């Protein structure tokens, strides 16, 4: 697909920023290594349910004032092209499959089958979670439903699953074409105290860690490498100084395009025609 | 110099 | 502007095909070929007298990511195991992305050795050699 | 001043950037909002949930 | 974004496991393959008849930082010295991680060689080689 | 961990410096380079437990006036990602390990066992100072003590030893996932004397030589890799100028999350089931 | 100013010519000869007493960039499979591309080897090599 | 903080140790170790049906820059003339630092080659590699 | 300022001549030597008892852009075809520019290969090899 | 040791400096080169006994006026760390050596030895100048002096020698822990008088070339290596310019601390006990 | 300061030597030596039982700038021709520069190989290497 580093870098961190706050033991855990007082500083702060103060994520250049007292500003950065593939053919598909999907479901027993349903049409399953099916189990996927024999397996009866697939759009041919990018954003902890960046850089390479394991960038945005900047005030003639620490994540990335082929061959035909010359 | 980047409240 | 009395093939401009499926993500494509030339020398002087082909041989070298479906092994086309010994030969196909036309086809390639690297700040390497029984082209 | 309002914002209320003495106009996408339902109390703003 | 249908796996994208524990700090893994594939000849053409396959062969190497606990020689997969005798063969399988799901296993690895350096500014590296009976890979 | 190497230089230089200062001929040692009246000048303003000016050390941008006689200013540098792990997995364990630590301690007589009683919970035992045991001394851990056969040992009934080991934090398995920075950190002696300035360089050399053999950059922080900067006047217009003069120090160090998992499988079972077709 | 009395050839001096057509996008000839000289010794000194050549041998190897059209395979010059064993020698100029002089003379060139590689990032090149009966000049 | 569950070597955590005293300015040590692991093959199959330690091989290469005093061959270690014929084997012992806690021992070590290079921008290089009968580790 | 007790030749300083004639635009030369040296070894000792020499072997190399004229083809030193069976020895010196005073002479010298390098963004390059029969200074 | 390159430059060039300027015919060779009327004015002003200017050599940033008419400034520059050892031990020792020293004395007669005294206690003796001893001569040698059998040497009573050893501290063993660093001094000959810049480059190559022989520099600070600029003017806007050549001097030398162990162990004793199980 | 506690050889602390003449403007000597190790192995175990020492082996190779006087050949211990077969064997010093005291002693030289190459931007380079009897250090 084209992709938006950026904006998947806000949806991912905003809500993984939100958990940690919220629960005091992971912070407690991060900052072990930094002076007391400035741990606990932060922890009565920013961290817990009764936080009076909060800590916010945006990108760069809002019209409005931002909370300067600790702030992840999110910066798109520069990018090349870096492998080609021959022809430019990434892959090719029989089915036109969409994003991966991960759901939680429960078996049910239907007509001496069990069935798994899932939220949209299966383009292709990748794992049913903990279990591996024998022919003789007999699975079939159709539509949206995933269904498995019942006769040995009464038992699981309610079962309780995770499915791993991913959708389709429609039933076409095509090619995948385009190219893997590398690319850059930028992020940085702005906050007028200077232990609070630094603690704002600790959360952020937790965060970034934690990240690296989930499917957005397991599927895409392989590669995650990461670089990181001096401290130093970003606004320096104010009342006060603000002071951040800039980190630099790349990302190795495909972008393409689904070119659908509507020829289709389903019939050759032989003829035998006499030269007399 | 104005009181913009720390905002304290007033005295009383 | 485009002119056909000069231009060249790029790794853009060619398809790869193998069974009518183009290989995705492949990176390289090497076909070497090689006559035995042979030369004949006498009694009577030191120059060569003629020159005579005696053994055929090439090779095709094919490197390629290796994606996590449709490898050359999901494929079919590769073989980890003793089940090298149930795979036919397999005709490659290069071929003009822009005319769909065969631009050379080896001919009954067979596999002399497979590759996989798994290295830290890269992506996965697949690399497979098939010695083939001819090559030709057809205009 | 302009907030997004989320759950937490409404349960915790929104800690405003400016010490404001008073408000002069506050609006949202449905229109005015009525001094029934918003309220100032040290410096933070709660509204109607 | 996350799309199945183009994926490659890289460094970060494949666990390897030995005995149901992940190998920590691998820097790199090799899988080489052969089968020794000849061509036959005749009299009557330079052309290749066949290719017949005679000897399979393959190894498996693994460079890895040596850590100051559960290296090769303390898991006991790697010998020093004599020990070599006493140690059966071991299965090598490298796993999705995020499926946990087998990509490709190595059955029989039997060590070749095993390799320390220790060097003044670097981390000291571990590296092994071993020769295998089969590979293969299930889905 | 998450680890923050400059509070990890102030934390370790600081000590370090008193117990230095504090002892003359230690300076007379690392400053016999230097010519007479400058050893002695040093010697005789900031050395011995007399001494009436004094060092100090603390991280750039404090909001009061320091002491610009003699100052370590402490300032946080640029890092990047150097090696990453196959599945980033950095190590593996069974039961979750804390920090290394070493302690003091002596055995005592209980039971006709010795033990050695240690202050936390052994996580894991690296080594008792000066001994190796047999298995016929039948050497056991638990707990917090470790616990020594008395029969043949009756000499060392009051036997001082110490204790490397690591804490445990909980009985629980996971996976440590990360990856290795190369980061830096610049320290510079600030004095409006550049004799002071030139002094204060060979006493941080000197305290960065002793520090590479400390635990903690044995265990993390390795590859201590040292650059020097030209000698300059930090600020130039005042009623006199400051001098200085940088050094860099650069560490490799591994940045890793505890993955805990919970998953664990304790009994297999096996079951046939008939095929009738 | 231009001057006689020296020039060297470079590049864009010198056009290759087969069959009297001139080949477009070549990148590079080598041509490498050799006359076997062997030294005579005997009883009596270390010192060689004399050379004598016994066995003369030269190849000509050319690089170019595979056109679309007019290839060596297209031209014919070059061979795929076995039609190699219907291809007459052809003999090699290269010439003064000012005066449209002949340089020197490959004479009876016959295909050792042909490749063709295909890669992502580049234009596609063909090499060929050719042993030939002689070479000469004429002025 | 400091991590035990982590850690790897470095070339600042390990001393080297010959008879008791460390090797200063040691730049580096290269330990190698080979089994002769050989394939058991037969009629009725490609596949190797087993292997065979036959021949355990290692050896210990050192470098070092080379001391006005305390040499290799003023320590005794290095031989330069016949007087290697009066050495007996050595071992030497890669020791942790930190807990001066064997690591590795190379027992049986005997000298194969020695080496000196004096160079005018440079300091002067010692370079020594052993042949030794068995490695082990204790702990 | 200008000092002879401490001088080294360098490329400006020194011309290379053939009969008579001076080499334009020579880019290298290189000269090589060997004796044979053979080590006397007996039963009862390990060292060696002597060296005895049994080979003279000695080549010199020169590399050269190619001129439009006086090539060493057109020279007639070099030979492209069976006229290098009509082709005297030849004596090379290499001489001192300043005085034109000769610094060694290589005698009966005898070609051993020569080289044409025709390539696309540089000069032409003549190389060749000669056997010699033996090289003399004379002071 | 821990060195200080800038004040070994310093008390190195003043008194060769001084030793060159009071001896005509040096000068007189160093500037042959030169054009008659530059070296005759030079050696006029600067040279010999009489002369009435002289030259100085200071470290930079003095704060007094100084003899801009001919002036080396020295300026400590650059470093970085090069080469390390494994553990980081660069020797060991028996017994703690202090410097290298090199001192004249003559033979005396006491009790039928031959004896020479020396200053100070020597901790090794690396050479006795233009004598090599064979056994019969019963080299021995205690605290400051050197031992020698007279009986075969009556010739030799009072013969002059040079005695070229090291200094002992102590009797204590340790290990020499520390890592070679590359360093770099810049020097410049300051003069208003741009033809006495270009004798005094000349004259500083010369004190260089003559420096690389000394035991300093050929024990500790090897590998001399000289880079020159370019002549400019230093100061433009005086009532006349000064003008300098820089030339930097790089030097490789150890930085090091002598670690003394205390650990001794003198004896191994061995015991048998039984295992009755 | 000055230490002798810890101190390396380096390029400008070593003289080079030969009959009592230092050798100006040597660029690099390389010593090498061998014993040739060999292994003892024997029916019922892998492991190597013994060691020895068979030949002994080395070499001394010397590069220099070729001077304008006082050449290896002018000096008379290199050989360009036949006059090689005249001269003895030399002893080769290397001698420490500050005390004038003799750090290693290769005895009974004898030239292996002897070249010389002339370069346009560079200066000419002599390069030289023996065999030796022995090698020796004194004390």
């Amino acid at each position: 697909a084209i992709t938006s580093v950026d904006s998947y870098l806000l949806s991912e961190i905003k809500p993984r920023l939100n958990t940690v706050l919220e629960n005091c033991y992971i912070i407690d855990e991060v900052l072990k290594d930094f002076d007391y007082q400035t741990r606990e500083s932060f922890k009565e702060a920013f961290c817990g349910k009764n936080a009076q103060h909060e800590v916010t994520v945006g990108f760069n250049f809002p019209k409005f004032k931002n909370n300067y007292e600790a702030h992840y500003l999110i910066q798109l950065g520069q990018g090349q092209e870096t492998k080609n593939s021959l022809g430019s053919i990434q892959s090719s598909y029989f089915e036109a499959t969409g994003d991966t999907l991960v759901e939680s479901s429960t078996a049910i027993r239907e007509d001496d089958k069990l069935v798994f349903t899932v939220s949209k049409p299966i383009g292709e399953l990748i794992k049913v979670e903990d279990i591996e099916f024998a022919k003789y189990d007999n699975l079939q996927v159709e539509g949206n439903k995933v269904s498995f024999k019942y006769q040995t397996n009464e038992d699981y009866e309610n079962y309780n699953a995770n499915i791993i697939f991913t959708e389709k759009k429609n039933d076409s041919k095509g090619l995948v074409k385009g190219f893997t990018v590398e690319e850059q954003v930028t992020v940085v902890g702005l906050s007028f105290n200077v232990d609070v960046a630094r603690c704002l850089d600790a959360v952020l390479k937790m965060i970034l860690i934690s990240m690296r394991d989930s499917i957005e960038e397991q599927q895409t945005f392989q590669l995650q490498n990461l670089s990181f900047g001096d401290i130093a005030p970003i606004i320096e003639d104010g009342d006060s100084m603000i002071f951040g620490r800039p980190t630099i994540i790349k990302y190795t990335s495909s972008l393409d395009l689904d070119y659908t082929i509507t020829q289709d061959i389903n019939k050759l035909t032989f003829k035998e025609r006499k030269d007399w010359k | 110099k104005r009181e913009d980047v720390i905002v304290l409240q007033d005295p009383y | 502007a485009s002119e056909a009395k000069q231009t060249v093939h790029t790794g853009n401009t060619v398809l790869l095909m193998i069974k009518g499926k183009p290989v995705g993500r492949a990176q390289s494509a090497s076909g070497q070929r090689e006559y035995g030339t042979t030369g004949v020398y006498e009694i009577g002087s030191i120059m060569p007298q003629e020159h005579v082909y005696l053994r055929y041989e090439g090779t095709i070298t094919v490197e390629r990511l290796r994606m996590k479906k449709e490898n050359f092994a999901d494929l079919g086309y590769a073989s980890l195991g003793e089940e090298i010994l149930k795979k036919d030969i397999i005709d490659i196909l290069v071929v003009d992305n822009l005319t769909k036309q065969v631009i050379i086809s080896y001919h009954g390639c067979s596999a002399n050795n497979y590759n996989e690297t798994w290295q830290t700040n890269e992506i996965v390497t697949e690399e497979i050699e098939f010695s083939y029984l001819t090559a030709s082209d057809k205009a | 001043m302009i907030y997004f309002v989320n759950k937490d914002r409404i349960k915790k209320g929104i800690p405003l950037y400016y010490d404001v003495k008073e408000i002069t106009y506050i609006a949202t996408q449905d229109g005015t909002v009525y001094e029934e339902d918003y309220e100032i109390k040290n410096n933070r703003l709660y509204l109607n949930e």
